[PDB]
């Protein structure tokens, strides 16, 4: 069902779903959102569980 | 061919306010006119 109620259908798409959610207004590009959700969690300098 | 893009934008905007944003999007509207661009500029001034 939440597939179903998902608009996005491809990496790309998401990614910038992504970008305008973290920071609405700006208008999203590839490097960007792709640098944006890799620093989000996949980072060890930003990220750190412990 | 830009605010061909900005039309979207605005369109789609998360209802933004802040001035960083909307300055940052017009500043980046119009693109690096330098080098060559730039001589010709200053020979039109």
């Amino acid at each position: 069902e939440t597939l179903r109620v998902d608009p996005t259908n491809d990496r790309l798409s998401a990614l910038v779903e992504i970008y305008r959610m973290m920071r609405p207004g700006e208008p999203p590009t590839r490097e960007a959102a792709e640098s944006l959700f890799e620093n989000l969690f996949f980072s060890e300098d930003r990220y750190d569980l412990s | 061919a830009a605010a061909q893009v900005l039309s979207s934008v605005e369109s789609e905007i998360g209802r933004t306010t802040d001035p960083v944003r909307m300055y940052m999007r017009e500043m980046g509207t119009v693109e690096l006119l330098t080098r060559e661009g730039e001589i010709d500029i200053a020979k039109r001034i």
